[PDB]
């Protein structure tokens, strides 16, 4: 029954404060074990970032450049991470776990001073072979996520959809479609495109030239 | 001791 | 700080098959109480990381005895003896005997294929991006093992730089390839003043790179 639940903002301007919490279920954080904090960056590294002991005395990392700290509420079975006058680059994944052998789903952190913004679909039809290549770009977006999809899911075969990757504050992504040159034009192709946080659902018809 | 298992 | 490093970066497996992850130590991981506190994890994607072997040898909870860890010193080795589906995904070495507890950089555990050269795609700005003064440049590269790959974008001869926004897709489930996307973005003033626009691909499918081009306004 052992388990543990972060929860926390999601999206936050960079200079704010922000606590982080951990709800521990089955286990008392007042035995025996420490709980700490663990962060994950895009590239995989993961850094440790401190631990509070059983007995509510705290180790740091002390090679951080973030300015943070770690508190519990005993009654509450919680632990916290207060991370202090956020910066861009505190941006990525923090778990929580006891001692390495328990972790929690972990809690993805945006620091970013972008607003909600729609994105730009554009269709890419191929330059004026037995196979087609057709792509859609989905620019200047914000926040995450987006769904993108071809004849509304219907065509997801040779379906490639990249992560989406920061352009000056905002998101970006493409996704390539290859069908067959009997297909298209022939045939019509049309990518999909939701942005739920500006409300957006675009459908962009990909013709040729 | 702080860190009873590994941490 | 103790630093970890992983060799390989990507270890290319079949499944069936033996496969090793070796990680070095800045330092000695021998604590004051005899132990040495060099962990293994294992990180599948959308989970956390997962331990697998502690304290050097030990076996976790559920961990199959296929997970054998040894090292001493600052040379330490993860054996799998024979790779399952359920072994994919990024292995993390581990160490807790200094403060601040440290991490190597990870080891991917993937699947091998038969070489394969990638479908090199260029498009030229949407007119509708030109409409909003805008021009990006999309290449695509697809389907390709292995992973390894670079591409180079030019411009009127001359290699550029800035502008230029890369992507990678994971070890696609079905068909073991890979594929990228790179996007040269520019203003619409800039590429209107430009006319060759190149997207080049080099990967150890062929001696001579993947070259797709065009011409504005042909
Ligand atoms: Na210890
Ligand atoms: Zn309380
Ligand atoms: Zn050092
Ligand atoms: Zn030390
Ligand atoms: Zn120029």
């Amino acid at each position: 029954d052992v388990q543990l639940q972060e929860s926390g903002p999601g999206l936050v301007k960079p200079s704010q404060s922000l606590s982080l919490t951990c709800t521990v279920t089955g286990y008392s954080i007042t035995s025996n074990y420490a709980w700490n904090w663990i962060r994950q960056f895009p590239g995989n590294k993961l850094e440790w970032m401190g631990f509070i002991s059983s007995y509510g005395t705290t180790t740091y990392n002390p090679s951080l450049k973030s300015r943070f700290s770690i508190t519990r509420d005993t009654s509450k079975n919680q632990f916290f991470l207060q991370l202090h006058s956020v910066t861009i680059e505190d941006t990525g994944t923090y778990f929580c776990t006891r001692e390495g052998d328990y972790w929690g789903q972990g809690t993805t952190l945006t620091v970013s001073s972008a607003k909600t913004t729609a994105p730009s679909v554009y269709p890419l039809a191929p330059v004026c072979g037995s196979s087609v290549t057709l792509g859609c770009l989905v620019k200047g977006y914000f926040p995450e996520p987006v769904t993108l999809t071809w004849n509304s899911g219907s065509l997801s075969s040779g379906v490639h959809t990249f992560p989406a990757v920061l352009q000056s504050d905002l998101y970006t992504l493409s996704s390539s479609v290859t069908v067959t040159s009997s297909t298209w034009p022939s045939q019509s192709i049309t990518c999909n495109v939701a942005h739920p946080a500006s409300s957006t659902k675009v459908d962009k018809k990909i013709e040729p030239s | 001791s702080t860190c009873y298992f590994i941490m | 700080d103790v630093v970890l490093t992983q060799t390989p970066l990507s270890l290319p497996v079949s499944l069936g098959d033996q496969a090793s992850i070796s990680c070095r130590s800045s330092q000695r991981l021998v604590h004051s109480n005899g132990n040495i506190y060099l962990h293994w994890f294992l990180q599948k994607p959308g989970q956390s990381p997962k331990l697998l072997i502690y304290k050097l040898s030990s076996r976790f909870s559920g961990v199959p005895d296929r997970f054998s860890g040894s090292g001493s010193g600052t040379d330490f080795t993860l054996k799998i003896s024979r790779v399952e589906s359920e072994d994919l995904g990024i292995y993390y070495c581990s160490q807790t005997t200094h403060v601040p507890y440290t991490f190597g950089g990870g080891t991917k555990l993937e699947i091998k294929r038969a070489d394969a050269a990638p479908t090199v795609s260029i498009f030229p700005p949407s007119s509708e991006q030109l409409t909003s003064g805008g021009a990006s440049v999309v290449c695509f590269l697809n389907n390709f093992y292995p992973k390894d790959i670079n591409v180079k974008w030019k411009i009127d001869g001359s290699e550029r730089q800035n502008g230029v926004l890369n992507s990678w897709t994971d070890q696609d489930s079905k068909d073991s390839t890979y594929s990228m996307s790179s996007t040269l973005t520019l203003t619409k003033d800039e590429y209107e003043r430009h006319n060759s626009y190149t997207c080049e691909a080099t990967h150890k499918t062929s001696t001579s790179p993947i070259v797709k081009s065009f011409n504005r306004n042909e």
